[PDB]
RNA sequence: AGUAGAAACAAGGCC
RNA sequence: GGCCUGCU
């Protein structure tokens, strides 16, 4: 039958009908009479629509061939011959522009004169039944319907026929051409009734070929095919198989509970080796401040001018000389770098306006100090294979180092009060609710407690230094840059003040990965002699740069004044995390506020004021040789803030591992102290897990010592 | 006196101050170089936990595979992957018996979803291993490349737009003699059957960074695109199953987890009378993923899909069949340094099979020596067990089956147990009349776990009396206690854009106040610090200050120009009006009545060249990877302002041989923008159909010109011009 | 008497030999190295570090297991137990 | 006119012609998401790192013809170098602030009508009345509650057709909404937003947010009302309760 | 040298 | 010496 559509109809219509065939997903080889019937429907749609044009009037202009002009409007514009999505697109667009009613089924054409749709259907059966059939299929329709049938008859409601009658003679001539051409073909044994509305399909997902063999190799050891295994599974029913293997399984497979008593836990062993060194990016306990007493705010001002003005406030400069060498570098380079920094600072002082940011010369001194041109050149393996020295990067456990007493004192003095306010908080919306007033009062109390704390000063120092370093690295990637360490505080009298700890020289910072390292050299003034705790300054070079006179009742001290100079490095991640050190304030004060709220849930009243003023209640916050010492809530605030600050400063994988594996043991010990009969399956394994995190970090070793002390004081 | 914060625990219980034990204020550990060492170590460890299995050689991939299932029962407490098929089938049968109709229903909804799912659902995924280029690429890019290759090779069933048809094409590709791929350096290369099989069965290994809570780094894996559809269907089934199990806690959030934990502890302890003792085990499973054999997941799913259409069973079984034969790419490689000659070199991992061992240290030398027998075409066969939690939900199903297997109806003894399982972590409440009963119950639970290939970490687990325990960093002490140290890293600028960062910060403060019991004063301090960091990050200072920045001049002139300066946004250098009462209001709407009409109009102008919206999914959704958890998405309330710009892209593609991808990106985006202008609903609802672009665009041009004349700007001259231009593009597409 | 009583330990130069006895089913000799765990040495089967160096034996009439240690090394420096008090073995120069 | 003209210009060049011809409508989404840009793992780090560069943001090409290349002192506002995989050009953040002080102005009176949810929140809070804070232990119990206070009793899909018919009336397709509540919602949001020119996508997104019901599990103590849950952070705490009555009541 | 820690940075590539 | 890139 398909030979007929090969022969007669034009290409355009046959591929339109083929795409309509693909539309609903049925195959053309099984039933083709539908293809012919709907392609004839589509053909009558065209032949009825084309050759029919309109101009600004009604009364369509009919031309056998559209002449070249702007007057190519089509009388009837076709609906079908398009995908369902576009057919409904045209339906909705016509409804929204023509203000007509939206039909629920697919029309075939639209006309302007009568401003409505045409649903053309030419069926094998006579018209006077198919018409009202499709009419009762369509609900309350104003779209006019018109149908032909092979006998040659026409019909329509309203007795309406919308265009010329010679066109309809055309239609029925086409119709009988179709008819008495099948006459030569002979199809009416099924042509009248060949489609009955079949819609059914079964989804087929068959495993075959290579993928089947893979299925045959992904079974238990004693199975040969997926078919057999699935049959076995379907036939499988529970018949007490877990019990049999449990009985047969060796009894050494057990989870015996070892009781956890007061005498069970042993102190954590600390590693032994050379004392632990300093790792901070700046001096914390041994910092010195040169000040100007200016009225500018933290960010307000220009760095270089402030630094120069602060440094001019000090008199007593001496020619620098080596006091304590780096022990691994070239100290003369550090000396020359310091003198170069001074010289270029003067050079800025001379000229017209202090630059906002200064670049330094790339001398051999800072070329060595900043580690320039030291990365091995990257080459290909095929060119370097016979080199005996060629091997992997050194990948082994870090060097072992024992704890020293300097970190303990540094933390002790990091929780001490100061003679300045190191936090100038921002603005918030004016409090409107009583709860907001309570929150503001609490916040004011904590700010009064923690602002005068060395932890806040360290927070500001780190934030400013890391912000400046990151910005300089991102801006001046190539050229070495000078950045004075600046921090602005407010005195007890209320006068604002600036403080200059020293200088940082940032080097080449072409940082691609988050782990890539930018090297800088840090110089900081101090008065602490490095000849008393040399092991804490393994990586520092310390010079003697001047003498300071601070008013004291013992005449006047006239102390020496040294310069701690070192080469340090950071990374994008480290800079970003060090510039978010202000969340240590959060951590600490959230803990304290949780304490206050928990206690106030007992007594139905806010308990902040008496906690902060009466200072009757105290918490164990340290141990003295006499015994455990307790301090007021403010001291707890400062201690927790210092702990968070040191966590942010000495952060490392060792800290995370020890924190987790020691929190586990802390929970076990707490369960013991709560009389909850705690038990363990392998306590030695937990101890070994904790002890492997303690390698060389001073902070984690101090935490381990604190944990041992807590165990000793606990378990009683 | 020496200060010691830990001594604070002598007065404050450990859980009431547990936040102090979370050093989440410093930089988390990161990996620096290759992850090849970790990948090799994981492969060797997975293969040696199942050493007593039986060896075979796949006839298709030619790789050695180790099957430990039904192997000898363990005789020691060391990790073992010798799961027994009959035991696990019985466990699943008991799970079904205790929850009748679970499998049949879940299979019904899964069948509905599979037969109505679309291909585009695969684009909604993070990095995936594209085999066309042998590298990780965004899910959409890899899917597009694979579809292009399939269409070039003759597999065009995916044009039906159905994921099931895409999987049919994927499987049909397995039986092809020779496929063709494209490489740029374009060159057409031919892949034989075995090479393509291994490229479709392989995984890409990387090192996990920003992982807090352990000293050593780990390795993670990413699968290809051929196997992700089957994984999607299997995980859909597993999620539908677990949603019907109250003992599971994987498909829920954190608060639901806490609620279920409280309910189970109350149920276990309350029902226990005075005679019965109760004990809670806070258990962690050692080597959870390395001991879960994909064959056992195949067994579980084929038991689940019993009495179901065979096509459903086949499509759900394809995934574990491929995992059982999965291969893993070793990784980036190894970098060597020579200090004598002062140079460095980078050898790819694919050379580990043949490269001499003189360059490697003792540990790496032994690892390579042990893993070499499993090396096939630069990748190692990893049949014995899963790599990194790809089947999280099925593992949770197995754990829930174990938990339910002790409902006192199967124990047949006075002791019994229950609890909650979330993959790699569990809380087990066991009750028994005497300590001997508790010991026997825990021993039998451990033994049954060892029969299913699941191991309990004795070093990271402990048992106490009920009332105090831990679960996924949630510490329960007669009621869950807030931590607030897990969410600390999320208190900074997110890094999306100005308006997005502001809204996300305020919303995070609000949420942590609601859930994590953040205090009022602490919340105010957090708001102040966040505002300070926000102003210092975006160079948007109050405007009345003299802080010179790269943006302080325009901000200051805008400040001096504005009359009601209280309406200026913090992004434009205005005062901050936020407070505890205003944390749930966008900044634009909070300052709407205070803005000057000129500034208000300039700010919220639709014609601004900065705002760009791509799809309904990416309107106000921000992907923030939370600390100590999987990547998560958040809805943030924000008004589309001129500050909603999107930041610069990487721009490093220009120096790579894969430079033509940018031209293809530009052309695809131009075509997509044209289509959207032709089809405005393209973004909100993704268009569907089987036609091609130009057909729809030209035909809609026809119709829209028509109707927009029937009322609108068009004129006959223009309408006819459009009609004949449509004809022109038609004849152009002809040729 | 007690339940278990190990004896015959002491200080020995590397390469030297020693015989441990214990006064107490299948029995085993275990050792606990300083800082390390209690590990199985032999039973009456030998651990791989032991191999062909130590020889476990038992007198079933006298209720006692014996461990003959030959070609001793500084890794065998540990307290040896049977299954008590234990017996310290120290290998040193 | 224009649209078909850039269509013809695209089809003029062979590569785009092939892309338009061989690519089917269904693959629309795929190729639209086809990109070499990886999703950032650490957005904060790079946002703090990119903002230190010059020209850190991106904007459409049209910015080159509305904003001058430099400001009064000569600080550059935009660059002509396009982004990696787009025709957009990289520009400095000042071009934002500049647009807010001398850029074109419009009538933003209809934004309150569009962003109905946020302005309703503001109005509800502005007329709220606070009360005394009572300090007592709060038994926070976890419950499933609806957060959206303006949901019109419609699901996502249920209101998606309404949203399309309100914004994209022609792409609705087969669906013609039956429920009369949807009829009235369509009428109201059609006549209200008849000429709003913000964007079809944002209008659809905000209509989805407003009409679609959404639910989440939260620890609550009292309240349980939709209006009382949006301020759950302000009314309920660990040991304090703040009586509050939104402006709606 | 320095940062850092089971492998890396201490710029890369292209002419 | 000149120019390109900074998660590809």
């Amino acid at each position: 039958m398909e030979d007929f559509v090969r022969q007669c109809f034009n290409p355009m219509i046959v591929e339109l009908a083929e795409k309509a065939m693909k539309e609903y997903g049925e195959d053309l080889k099984i039933e083709t009479n539908k293809f012919a019937a709907i392609c004839t429907h589509l053909e009558v749609c065209f032949m009825y629509s084309d050759f029919h044009f309109i101009n600004e009037r009604g009364e369509s202009i009919i031309v056998e061939s559209g002449d070249p002009n702007a007057l190519l409007k089509h009388r009837f514009e076709i609906i079908e011959g398009r995908d369902r999505t576009m057919a409904w697109t045209v339906v909705n667009s016509i409804c929204n522009t023509t203000g007509a009613e939206k039909p629920k089924f697919l029309p075939d054409l639209y006309d302007y004169k009568e401003n409505r749709f045409i649903e053309i259907g030419v069926t094998r059966r006579e018209v006077h039944i198919y018409y009202l059939e499709k009419a009762n299929k369509i609900k309350s329709e104003k779209t006019h319907i018109h149908i032909f049938s092979f006998t040659g008859e026409e019909m329509a409601t309203k007795a309406d026929y919308t265009l010329d009658e010679e066109s309809r003679a055309r239609i029925k001539t086409r119709l009988f051409t179709i008819r008495q051409e099948m006459a030569s073909r002979g199809l009416w044994d099924s042509f009248r009734q060949s489609e009955r509305g079949e819609e059914t399909i079964e989804e087929r997902f068959e495993i075959t070929g290579t993928m089947r063999r893979l299925a045959d190799q992904s079974l238990p050891p004693n199975f040969s095919s997926l078919e057999n295994f699935r049959a076995y599974v379907d036939g499988f029913e529970p018949n007490g198989y877990i019990e049999g293997k449990l009985s047969q399984m060796s009894k050494e497979v057990n989870a015996r509970i070892e009781p956890f008593l007061k005498t069970t836990p042993r102190p954590l062993r600390l590693p032994d080796g050379p004392p632990c060194s300093q790792r901070s990016k700046f001096l914390l306990m041994d910092a010195l401040k040169l000040s100007i007493e200016d009225p500018s705010h933290e960010g307000e001002g220009i760095p270089l001018y402030d630094a120069i003005k602060c440094m001019r406030t000090f008199f007593g400069w001496k020619e620098p000389n080596v006091v304590k060498p780096h022990e691994k570098g070239i100290n003369p380079n550090y000396l020359l770098a310091w003198k170069q920094v001074l010289a270029e600072l003067q050079d800025i002082e001379n000229e017209e306006k202090i630059p906002k940011t200064k670049n330094m010369k790339k001398t051999s001194q800072l070329k060595w100090a900043l580690g320039e041109n030291m990365a091995p050149e990257k080459v290909d393996f095929d060119d370097c294979k016979d080199v005996s020295d060629l091997k992997q990067y050194d990948s082994d456990e870090p060097e072992l180092r024992s704890l020293a007493s300097w970190i303990q004192s540094e933390f002790n003095k990091a929780c001490e009060l100061t003679d300045s306010s190191w936090i100038e908080l921002d603005e918030i919306g004016e409090d409107v609710a009583p709860i907001e007033h309570i929150a503001s009062m609490r916040r004011n109390y904590f700010t009064a407690e923690v602002s005068h704390c060395r932890a806040t000063e360290y927070i500001m120092k780190g934030v400013y230094i890391n912000t400046a370093l990151l910005n300089a690295s991102c801006a001046a990637m190539d050229d070495f840059q000078l950045i004075p360490m600046i921090s602005k505080c407010r005195t007890k009298e209320g006068r604002r003040k600036t403080n200059l700890y020293g200088f940082i020289i940032k080097g080449r910072s072409h940082l691609r990965n988050d782990t890539d390292v930018v090297n800088f050299v840090s110089m900081e003034f101090s008065l602490t002699d490095p000849r008393l705790e040399p092991h804490k300054w393994e990586k520092y070079c310390v010079l003697e740069i001047g003498d300071m006179l601070l008013r004291s009742a013992i005449g006047q001290v006239s102390r020496p004044m040294f310069l701690y100079v070192r080469t340090n490095g950071t990374s994008k991640i480290k800079m970003k995390w060090g510039m978010e050190m202000r969340r240590c304030l959060l951590q600490s004060l959230q803990q304290i506020e949780s304490m206050i709220e928990a206690e106030s849930s007992v007594k139905e009243k806010d308990m902040t004021k008496e906690f902060f003023e009466n200072k009757s209640e105290t918490w164990p916050i340290g141990e003295s040789p006499k015994g455990v010492e307790e301090g007021s809530i403010g001291k707890v605030c400062r201690t927790l803030l210092a702990k968070s600050v040191f966590n942010s400063l000495y952060a490392s994988p060792q800290l995370e591992g020890f924190s987790a594996e020691s929190r586990k043991l802390l929970l076990i010990v707490q369960a013991l102290r709560d009389n909850l009969e705690p038990g363990t399956f392998d306590l030695g394994g937990l101890y070994e897990a904790i002890e492997e995190c303690l390698i060389n970090d001073p902070w984690v070793l101090l935490n381990a010592s604190w944990f041992n002390s807590f165990l000793t004081h606990a378990l009683r | 006196m020496d200060v010691n914060p830990t001594l604070l625990f002598l007065k404050v219980p450990a859980q009431n101050a547990i936040s102090t034990t979370f050093p989440y204020t410093g930089d988390p550990p990161y990996s620096h170089g290759t992850g090849t060492g970790y990948t090799m170590d994981t492969v060797n460890r997975t293969h040696q936990y199942s050493e007593k299995g039986r060896w075979t050689t796949n006839t298709e991939t030619g790789a050695p595979q180790l099957n430990p299932i039904d192997g000898p029962l363990p005789e020691d407490n060391e990790p073992s992957g010798y799961a027994q098929t009959d035991c696990v089938l019985e466990a699943m049968a008991f799970l079904e018996e205790s929850h009748p109709g679970i499998f049949e229903n879940s299979c019904l909804e899964t069948m509905e979803v599979v037969q109505q799912t679309r291909v585009d659902k695969l684009t909604q995924g993070r990095q995936t291993y594209d085999w066309t280029l042998n590298r990780n690429q965004p899910a959409a890019t890899a899917l597009a490349n694979t579809i292009e290759v399939f269409r070039s090779n003759g597999l065009t069933a995916n044009e039906s737009g159905r994921l099931i048809d895409f999987l049919k094409d994927v499987m049909e590709s397995m039986d092809k003699e020779e496929m063709e791929i494209t490489t740029h350096f374009k060159k057409k290369q031919r892949l034989n059957k075995r090479s393509y099989l291994i490229r479709a069965l392989t995984l890409n290994t990387m090192t996990k960074d920003a992982e807090r809570g352990k000293l050593k780094r780990r390795a993670i894996a990413t699968p290809g695109m051929q196997i992700r559809g089957f994984v999607y269907f299997v995980e859909t089934l597993a999620r539908s199953i677990c949603e019907k199990l109250e003992q599971s806690g994987l498909p829920v959030g954190g608060n639901e987890k806490k609620a279920k934990l409280a309910n189970v502890v109350r149920k276990m302890m309350t029902n226990s009378q005075d005679t019965e003792l109760s004990f809670t085990i806070t258990g962690d499973n050692t080597k959870w993923n390395e001991n879960q054999n994909p064959r056992m997941f195949l067994a579980m799913i084929t038991y689940i899909t019993r009495n179901q259409p065979e096509w459903f069973r086949n499509v759900l079984s394809i995934a574990p069949i491929m995992f059982s034969n999965k291969m893993a790419r070793l990784g980036k490689g190894y970098m060597f340094e020579s200090k004598s000659m002062k140079l460095r070199t980078q050898i790819p991992a694919e050379m580990l099979a043949s490269i001499d061992l003189k360059y490697f240290n003792d540990s790496t030398r032994k690892k390579i020596e042990k893993i070499r027998p499993l090396l096939i075409d630069g990748t190692a066969s990893l049949s014995p067990g899963m790599m990194m939690g790809m089947f999280n939900m099925l593992s949770t199903v197995l754990g829930v089956s174990i938990l339910n297997l002790g409902q006192k109806r199967y124990t047949k003894t006075t002791y019994w147990w229950d609890g909650l399982q979330s993959s790699d972590d569990f809380a087990l409440i066991v009750n028994a009349p005497n300590h001997e009963g508790i010991q026997a119950g825990v021993d039998r639970f451990y033994r049954t776990c060892k029969l299913l290939g699941i191991n309990m970490s004795k070093k990271k687990s402990y048992i106490n009396r009920t009332g105090t325990f831990e679960f996924t960093s949630f510490f329960y002490r007669y009621g869950f206690v807030a931590n607030f140290s897990m969410e600390l890293p999320s208190f900074g600028v997110s890094g999306i854009n100005e308006s997005a960062d502001m809204s996300i910060g305020v919303t995070v403060i609000k949420n942590n106040m609601i859930n994590n019991d953040l205090g009022p004063a602490t919340a105010q301090m957090a708001l102040q610090l966040f505002i300070k960091d926000y102003r210092y990050t975006y160079r948007c200072h109050r405007g009345d200050t003299q802080i010179q920045t790269r943006r302080s001049f325009e901000i200051k002139k805008l400040w001096e120009q504005t009359r009601s300066k209280a309406g200026l946004l913090v992004s434009d250098g205005g005062p901050n009006l936020y407070n505890i009462r205003n944390l749930h209001i966008p900044e634009v709407c909070l300052k709407w009545e205070l803005m000057d009409e000129d500034y208000q109009g300039r700010l919220c102008n639709p014609l601004n060249p900065f705002v760009s919206h791509k799809e309904i999914e990416s309107v106000n959704n921000a992907v923030m990877m939370p600390a100590h958890g999987p990547a998560k998405n958040m809805e943030y309330d924000a008004v589309a302002t001129t500050h909603s710009w999107i930041p610069k892209r990487n721009r490093s593609i220009l120096n790579t041989s894969q430079r033509g991808i940018l031209e293809d990106e530009q052309m695809y985006q131009k075509c997509c923008n044209l289509f959207e202008k032709f089809f405005p609903s393209s973004s909100y609802r993704r268009p569907v159909g089987i036609s091609s672009m130009v057909e729809a665009m030209v035909s809609r041009a026809r119709i829209d010109a028509r109707i927009d004349f029937e009322s609108g700007r068009i004129k006959k001259e223009e309408f006819a011009e459009i009609m004949k231009i449509c004809s022109t593009i038609e004849e152009l597409r002809r040729q | 008497q007690v339940q278990l009583q190990e004896s015959g330990g002491g200080l020995v130069q590397p390469r030297g030999s020693l015989r441990l006895s214990c006064a107490a089913y299948t029995m085993g000799w275990y050792r606990q190295a300083p800082l390390k765990e209690r590990e199985l040495v032999a039973t009456v089967n030998y651990a791989d570090p032991v191999k062909g160096r130590f020889t476990i034996s038992r007198d079933n009439n006298k209720n006692t297991e014996y461990l003959q240690m030959s070609s001793l090394q500084p890794e065998d420096t540990a307290v040896y137990y049977c299954y008590g008090q234990g017996t310290q073995v120290t290998v040193s120069s | 006119m224009e649209r078909i003209k850039e269509l013809r210009d695209l089809m003029s060049q062979s590569r785009t012609r092939e892309i338009l011809t061989k690519t089917t409508v269904d693959h629309m989404a795929i190729i639209k998401k086809y990109t070499s840009g990886r999703q950032e793992k650490n957005p904060a780090l790079r946002m703090k790192w990119m903002m230190a560069m010059k020209y850190p943001i991106t904007a459409d090409k049209r910015i080159m013809e509305m904003i001058p290349e430099r400001n009064e002192q000569g600080q550059t506002l935009w660059s002509k170098t396009n982004d990696a995989g787009s025709d957009r050009v990289m520009v400095s953040p000042l071009a934002v602030t500049w647009w807010n002080r001398n850029g074109p102005t419009t009538s933003a009176v209809h934004y309150p009508k569009i962003y109905k949810t946020y302005f309703e929140k503001v109005e509800r809070l502005k007329h709220g009345t606070f009360g005394p804070v009572h300090f007592r232990n709060q038994v926070k119990i976890r419950r499933r509650v609806d957060i959206n206070p303006g949901h019109a009793d419609l699901s996502a899909k249920e209101a998606q057709d309404v949203i399309m018919e309100v914004v994209f009336p022609n792409e609705v397709g087969a669906r013609i909404l039956t429920s009369e509540s949807q009829l009235t919602i369509t009428k109201e949001k059609k006549e209200e937003l008849q000429d709003c020119k913000i964007s079809p996508l944002m209008v659809a997104y905000m209509l989805e947010r407003e009409l679609v019901r959404k639910t989440r599990f939260l620890p609550v103590a009292g309240g349980t009302s939709s209006v009382y849950i949006e301020v759950l952070h302000l009314t309920q705490g660990t040991c304090w309760e703040q009586m509050y009555t939104p402006g709606g009541e």
